[PDB]
C-alpha cells in the first residue's frame, strides 16, 4: 500500500491548496452588502439605477460608499410572478423598495402597498429589512392642483387627516401638499409597524430620482440596519 | 484594587493581634 | 368561438376526471398489511464538510458515490470527496446566485444554472490544468431552476419561463422545446433509462416528457399549491411529489392518479427537497421546518429524522451505491448520514 | 386567444385516450421492488463495519 | 514569621558580651524589656521607641529609656504601653468584621467558580457558537476563573490557621507566598482588562463598519500580554526596591500606584465607552424608556461599572464601605455575567433546548 | 386540480345593488386568504378587498370601500362579496382570486396576468 501514501499526499496538497484559495474570499464575500433593488417598473427605477452607475435575469451594480462595498442586484428580464426568486433573496442587507407616488389608468399606489404588505409577511423575509423609497413626490405638486384630484376620492380616509405636529415638511410648499404627501408614508407606516415582528424594520423616504442624497440614504439606512442586527444578539434591543 | 486593601488591613490586623499575643506573653 | 373551445376543454376535463375515477380500485395502504415498518431508523452524521460561505441550494452526487459537487449562493462550485471530506476542486462563478448544478454521469462535466440565465457547462479534462466554461447555453427567458445531464453530450434544462430546453453541447442550440405548464418549472429528474423526464411547475401539476418526439404524454394534477421537490424511484416507473402545502405525494406513470399520499397534522410547512433509495423502501425528504425527515414509501409513517440543521434544508441526496446520505441546509454547512 | 384555447383543447384531446390499468395492478410493482432489493439497500438492512467506507 | 522576627535580632546582637565583656562596665547589655542593650558606664542611656521589627503606629510615636547604676538598668521610667502601645480598644468587633468578609467573598468566589467552570465549558463545547463575541466571552469566563482562583489560593498560603505556626526558616515558603501573590496580582488585572476589550468589541461593532481579521490577536495581546507587563513593571519595580517580606502589605507608594493606574485608565475608559454606546441606542430607540432601563440594567454587568462609584469619589469614608461594595457585592459579578450572558442568552438556550429533547 | 367558479352579474342601474358567489373545490377553504380582483376593460388588474383564514382582517381599496362588503364561510365552501350601492366607473370582469400558500398571510402572486390560481370570473356591467 505504499502506491497510496503519495497520491494521499497530493491530495492533501490539493486540499490545502484549496482551503488557501477560499480563506482568502471568506473576506471577499463578509465585505460586500448584497442589497435588492425592487419595485414597480412604472417608477423611477431605472432612472434610479442609472443614478447609481454615475437580456440576463440579474443586472448586477458594484459601488463604493466610504469605502465599503454595495453590490446592488437589480432585477432584469424576468417574470412578474416574485414568489419563488424572491426566496433566494433572504441573505441580502436590505431590499430597497422603490415606490412612485402616482395617485392615470389604474392605481399605483394600492397595488405597490398590497405588495409591500406580501415583502413585509414573508417567512424567509421576517429578517431582511426595506428601505422605502417614495419618488415623484414633486409630482404631488402638480397633481394636487387639479381640484377633484385623485387623492381623495381613491383614498377618502385622506379626507379627515391631520398632518402631523411633529413632522416638518420641506420649506417652500403649501401645507396641503405636505398632507397629501405624509398621507401616502402613514399608509405604508401602518403595515410597517402593525406586524409587530421586532426582528426587521422599514425605513420611509422621499426622493425625486434626480439627486446625490439617494446613495447616501441608501448608505445611512444599511448602516443603521447594521447596528441594529449587532445591537440584537446582546439583547439590548 | 480593593482586594489588595482588604489583604492589606486584614495583615495589619493579623500582624497587632499577634504582637499583642506576644506581649501579653511578656508582660 | 371562445365560449364553444371552453366548453369542448371543460367537457375534455370531465372525461379526463371521470376516466381518472375509474381507474380507481382500493388504496395502497389496504394492499400493504404484510409490509412490517421499517422501525426508527436512528441516523447520525458520520462525516461533516465545513467550507461554504452562504447556503447551499443544491448539490449533487456522482456517478461513483466519491465525488459529490455543491452549489452556493457565495460565488463557489466545491467538489469534495466524501471518503476523506477533502476539497479537490473549488471552481468559481461569474455569477453569484447559483440555483442548481449536476455532475456529468461520465464524472468529465459539471454544469450550473441561476438567475442569470446562462447554463455554464465546465470542463473537468483539464489538459492544461485550470478548468474552463466549455459551453455557455443562453435562450431563457426566465431563470434556470434545475439542469442535468442526460448523457456527455445532452443535457436539459428547466427555466421559470414556462419552458424546458434540451441542450446540445457539440453546438449550444435547442434540439427541442418543451412547453405547455402554466407557471414556474423549478424541478425535474431523469429516468433511470435516461429516456423521459418529469417537470414539476409552480401551477401544482406534473407532466411527463420525452425527448425523442418532444410532447408531453401524461399530466398529473393532485397537488393544491405550488411543487417544490420532484424524483424517481429507482425502478423508474413511480415518482413521488412535494410541494409547499405541507404534503407529499406519489405518482405512476401508467396509473395515473395519488397512489398513496404522506401526511401529519403536526406538519404546517412545505417541503423543499426529495430523494428516494435504491430499494424504493426511504423516502428522504427534507423539509423547512429546520430538520430533513424519512418516510416510507408502502407504510406512510415516521421513521427517523435528520435534525442537526438550523435553517432549511435545500438539497438531499442518497448515493447512488446506497451506502450514503449527503445533506445541506441554509446553515452553510454539509452533512453525510450512514445508519449504524 | 383562439389559438391558446385551441392548443389547449388538443392537449386535452389526448390525455383522455390513455391506458386505464387498475391501481391494485399497477401498485403490485412498488413493493415488489422494495422486497426484490430489501436485503441489498445500505439503509434498510444494518450495514457491514468492514465494508463501509465511512467507518 | 509571626514569632521568628525575634530570632534574627538575638542573632545580631549574640556577639555583643563576647568581646567586649573584658570592660567592667556599670550596666551589661543584658536581655532586658525584650531590647537587646549594650554594656556602657554609668550615664550612658539612650531613648527608643517600640523596635522597628514591629515599627507600627501604636497611636503614639513614644521612647523607651532607662538608669544605669552599679548593678546595671535598676528599672525602665517609661512603659512600653504607656509609650508606644498598641492603645486598640475596638479589636473585638475587627475580629468579626474581617471574618465575616472573608467568608462572604469566599463563598462568593466558590460560587462564581461552580457557575463559571459550566460558563465557559458551554461555549466551548459547542461548534454553533464559535464566532469572535463568544471566543472574547469565553476569555472573559477564564479571566473571572483564574482571578477566584487566585484569590483563594492567597488565602492559604497567608492565613493557614490549621498548621502549628513554627514557620521555618526556610525561604522556599516565602518563594511560594510570593509566587501566590504575583498570581493574584497578575489575575486581578487580566481581569480589569478582559472587561476593557469587552466595552472595545462593543464600540467597534457599532462605529466601524469594516471590523479587521486581525484584530482578535490585538484584543488577546491587550487581554493576557498587557496584564503580564504590569505584573513585570510591578514585581521588577518591588523586588529589590521594596525587598520586604511577604508582599501582601503594601506600604510604600511606589508598589502601589504602578498597579491602579492601570486598573484606573481601564476603568474611565470602559466607563466612556458605556455612555458612547448608551448614547447610541437611545438615538437608535428615539425613533420608550423600558427597555432603555433593560439594556442598562443588563450591560452594567458586563461593562463593571460598578468600580466606577467609590474609586474616583474619595476613599475617606471609613476606608471600609467600598470593601463591602467590591469584595461582597462587586465579588458577585461572576454570578451575574454567567447567567445573563450563558445562562439566559437567548442564542444559547436556542440549542440548549433541542439538546435537552434530543437526548 | 385546484378550480375556481364565480356567477352574479346581470345588468343593474347606476346605485343599484348586486352580489357575487364564489364557489371553490380541490382543496380546504380555511387554510388560503380569499380576495376579489376585478379587471376593467382595457385596464391592468385591480385589487379590492381581501378576508384571511378567519375574517379577522378585512381590508378594501378605498374607491371600494363605503360601498361594497366581503363574507367568508368555511362551512359553505364559498366566499361572498356583496356589490351594492354602484358606480358607473367600476364595470368589470371580477376574479375570485385565491393566494397559494397555505397556513400564512403572506403570498405574492395575486394580480397577474400568468398567475394560476384564479377563475375566468363573472362579468358585471352597470349603466343606465
Amino acid at each position: 500500500t505504499e502506491d497510496q501514501r503519495n497520491e494521499e499526499k497530493a491530495q492533501r496538497e490539493a486540499n490545502k491548496k484549496i482551503e488557501k484559495q477560499l480563506q482568502k474570499d471568506k473576506q471577499v464575500y463578509r465585505a460586500t452588502h448584497r442589497l435588492l433593488l425592487l419595485g414597480a417598473g412604472e417608477s423611477g427605477k431605472n432612472t434610479i439605477v442609472k443614478q447609481m452607475r454615475i437580456t440576463s435575469g440579474i443586472f448586477e451594480t458594484k459601488f463604493q460608499v466610504d469605502k465599503v462595498n454595495f453590490h446592488m442586484f437589480d432585477v432584469g428580464a424576468q417574470r412578474d410572478e416574485r414568489r419563488k426568486w424572491i426566496q433566494c433573496f433572504n441573505d441580502v442587507t436590505a431590499i430597497i423598495f422603490v415606490v412612485a407616488s402616482s395617485s392615470n389608468q389604474t392605481n399605483r399606489l394600492q397595488a405597490a402597498l398590497k405588495l409591500f404588505d406580501s415583502i413585509w409577511n414573508n417567512k424567509w423575509l421576517r429578517d431582511t429589512s426595506v428601505i422605502l423609497f417614495l419618488n415623484k413626490q414633486d409630482l404631488l405638486a402638480e397633481k394636487v392642483l387639479a381640484g377633484k384630484s385623485k387623492i381623495e376620492d381613491y383614498f377618502p380616509e385622506f379626507a379627515r387627516y391631520t398632518t402631523p405636529e411633529d413632522a416638518t415638511p420641506e420649506p417652500g410648499e403649501d401645507p396641503r401638499v405636505t398632507r397629501a404627501k405624509y398621507f401616502i408614508r402613514d399608509e405604508f407606516l401602518r403595515i410597517s409597524t402593525a406586524s409587530g415582528d421586532g426582528r426587521h424594520y422599514c425605513y420611509p423616504h422621499f426622493t425625486c430620482s434626480v439627486d446625490t442624497e439617494n446613495i447616501r440614504r441608501v448608505f445611512n439606512d444599511c448602516r443603521d440596519i447594521i447596528q441594529r442586527m449587532h445591537l440584537r444578539q446582546y439583547e439590548l434591543l | 484594587h480593593s482586594d489588595g486593601i482588604f489583604t492589606d488591613s486584614y495583615s495589619r490586623y493579623r500582624k497587632q493581634m499577634a504582637v499583642k499575643k506576644y506581649l501579653a506573653a511578656v508582660l | 368561438e371562445l365560449d364553444q373551445l371552453r366548453q369542448e376543454a371543460e367537457q375534455l376535463k370531465n372525461q379526463i376526471r371521470d376516466a381518472r375515477k375509474a381507474c380507481a380500485d382500493a388504496t395502497l395502504s389496504q394492499i400493504t398489511n404484510n409490509i412490517d415498518p421499517v422501525g426508527r431508523i436512528q441516523m447520525r452524521t458520520r462525516r461533516t464538510l465545513r467550507g461554504h460561505l452562504a447556503k447551499i441550494y443544491a448539490m449533487h452526487w456522482g456517478t461513483d458515490s466519491r465525488l459529490l459537487v455543491s452549489a452556493s449562493q457565495d460565488g463557489k462550485l466545491i467538489i469534495w470527496d466524501s471518503y476523506t471530506t477533502n476539497k479537490v476542486h473549488a471552481i468559481p462563478l461569474r455569477s453569484s446566485w447559483v440555483m442548481t448544478c449536476a455532475y456529468a454521469p461520465s464524472g468529465n462535466y459539471v454544469a450550473c444554472g441561476g438567475l442569470d440565465n446562462i447554463c455554464s457547462i465546465y470542463n473537468l479534462k483539464t489538459r492544461e490544468g485550470n478548468v474552463r466554461v466549455s459551453r455557455e447555453l443562453a435562450g431563457h427567458t426566465g431563470y434556470l431552476s434545475c439542469c442535468r445531464f442526460l448523457d456527455d453530450n445532452q443535457i436539459v434544462t428547466s427555466s421559470g419561463d414556462t419552458t424546458c430546453a434540451l441542450w446540445d453541447i457539440e453546438t449550444g442550440q435547442q434540439t427541442t422545446t418543451f412547453t405547455g405548464h402554466t407557471g414556474d418549472v423549478m424541478s425535474l429528474s431523469l429516468a433511470p433509462d435516461t429516456r423521459l423526464f418529469v417537470s414539476g411547475a409552480c401551477d401544482a401539476s406534473a407532466k411527463l416528457w420525452d425527448v425523442r418526439e418532444g410532447m408531453c404524454r401524461q399530466t398529473f394534477t393532485g397537488h393544491e399549491s405550488d411543487i417544490n421537490a420532484i424524483c424517481f424511484f429507482p425502478n423508474g416507473n413511480a415518482f413521488a411529489t412535494g410541494s409547499d402545502d405541507a404534503t407529499c405525494r406519489l405518482f405512476d406513470l401508467r396509473a395515473d392518479q395519488e397512489l398513496m399520499t404522506y401526511s401529519h397534522d403536526n406538519i404546517i410547512c412545505g417541503i423543499t427537497s426529495v430523494s428516494f433509495s435504491k430499494s424504493g423502501r426511504l423516502l428522504l425528504a427534507g423539509y423547512d421546518d429546520f430538520n430533513c425527515n424519512v418516510w416510507d414509501a408502502l407504510k406512510a409513517d415516521r421513521a427517523g429524522v435528520l435534525a442537526g440543521h438550523d435553517n432549511r434544508v435545500s438539497c438531499l441526496g442518497v448515493t447512488d451505491d446506497g451506502m450514503a446520505v449527503a445533506t445541506g441546509s441554509w446553515d452553510s454547512f454539509l452533512k453525510i448520514w450512514n445508519g449504524s | 386567444s383562439i389559438a391558446q384555447a385551441r392548443k389547449l383543447v388538443e392537449q386535452l384531446k389526448m390525455e383522455a385516450n390513455i391506458d386505464r390499468i387498475k391501481v391494485s395492478k399497477a401498485a403490485a410493482d412498488l413493493m415488489a421492488y422494495c422486497e426484490a432489493h430489501a436485503k441489498e439497500d445500505p439503509l434498510l438492512t444494518p450495514v457491514p463495519a468492514s465494508e463501509n467506507p465511512f467507518r | 514569621r509571626f514569632h521568628l522576627e525575634i530570632q534574627e535580632e538575638e542573632t545580631k546582637c549574640a556577639e555583643l558580651l563576647r568581646s567586649q565583656t573584658e570592660k567592667h562596665k556599670a550596666c551589661s547589655g543584658v536581655w532586658d524589656n525584650i531590647t537587646c542593650w549594650r554594656p556602657a558606664n554609668v550615664g550612658e542611656t539612650v531613648t527608643v521607641p517600640c523596635p522597628k521589627v514591629f515599627s507600627n503606629f501604636y497611636s503614639k510615636a513614644g521612647n523607651i529609656s532607662k538608669n544605669c547604676t552599679s548593678d546595671g538598668w535598676s528599672e525602665t521610667f517609661p512603659d512600653f504601653v504607656d509609650a508606644c502601645g498598641y492603645s486598640d480598644p475596638e479589636d473585638e468587633s475587627k475580629i468579626t468584621f474581617y471574618i465575616l468578609v472573608k467568608a462572604i467573598y469566599t463563598l462568593g468566589y466558590s460560587v462564581s467558580l461552580m457557575s463559571l467552570a459550566t460558563g465557559s465549558i458551554i461555549l466551548c463545547l459547542f461548534r454553533k457558537l464559535h464566532c469572535t463575541r463568544n471566543y472574547i466571552h469565553l476569555n472573559l469566563f477564564l479571566s473571572f476563573i483564574l482571578r477566584a482562583i487566585s484569590v483563594l489560593v492567597k488565602d492559604d498560603v497567608l492565613y493557614s490557621s490549621s498548621g502549628t505556626l513554627h514557620c521555618p526558616d526556610q525561604p522556599s515558603s516565602w518563594v511560594g507566598c510570593k509566587l501566590s501573590l504575583v498570581f493574584l496580582q497578575y489575575c486581578i488585572m487580566a481581569n480589569f482588562f478582559w472587561l476593557l476589550v469587552e466595552g472595545l468589541y462593543l464600540h467597534t461593532l457599532l462605529v466601524a463598519m469594516l471590523p479587521p481579521r486581525r484584530c482578535f490577536l490585538a484584543y488577546l495581546l491587550i487581554g493576557w500580554g498587557l496584564p503580564t507587563v504590569c505584573i513585570g513593571a510591578w514585581t521588577a519595580a518591588r523586588l529589590y526596591l521594596e525587598d520586604t517580606g511577604c508582599w501582601d502589605t503594601n506600604d510604600h507608594s511606589v508598589p502601589w500606584w504602578v498597579i491602579r493606574i492601570p486598573i484606573l485608565i481601564s476603568i474611565i475608559v470602559n466607563f466612556v465607552l458605556f455612555i458612547s454606546i448608551i448614547r447610541i441606542l437611545l438615538q437608535k430607540l428615539t425613533s420608550q424608556y423600558k427597555r432603555l432601563a433593560k439594556s442598562t440594567l443588563l450591560l452594567i454587568p458586563l461593562f463593571g461599572v460598578h468600580y466606577m462609584v467609590f474609586a474616583v469619589f474619595p476613599i475617606s469614608i471609613s476606608s471600609k464601605y467600598q470593601i463591602l461594595f467590591e469584595l461582597c457585592l462587586g465579588s458577585f459579578q461572576g454570578l451575574v455575567v454567567a447567567v445573563l450572558y450563558c445562562f439566559l442568552n437567548s442564542e444559547v438556550q436556542c440549542e440548549l433546548k433541542r439538546k435537552w429533547r434530543s437526548r | 386540480q385546484v378550480q375556481l367558479q364565480e356567477s352574479g352579474g346581470g345588468l343593474v342601474q347606476p346605485g343599484g345593488s348586486l352580489r357575487l358567489s364564489c364557489a371553490a373545490s380541490g382543496f380546504t377553504f380555511s387554510n388560503y386568504k380569499m380576495n376579489w380582483v376585478r379587471q376593467a376593460p382595457g385596464k391592468g388588474l385591480e385589487w379590492v378587498s381581501d378576508i384571511s383564514q378567519s375574517g379577522a382582517s378585512i381590508s378594501y381599496t378605498g374607491s371600494v370601500k363605503g360601498r361594497f362588503t366581503i363574507s367568508r364561510d368555511n362551512a359553505k365552501n364559498t366566499l361572498y362579496l356583496q356589490m351594492n350601492s354602484l358606480k358607473p366607473e367600476d364595470t368589470a370582469v371580477y376574479y375570485c382570486a385565491r393566494c397559494p400558500a397555505p397556513f400564512t398571510r403572506d403570498c405574492f402572486d395575486v394580480t397577474s396576468t400568468t398567475y394560476a390560481y384564479r377563475g375566468q370570473g363573472t362579468q358585471v356591467t352597470v349603466s343606465s
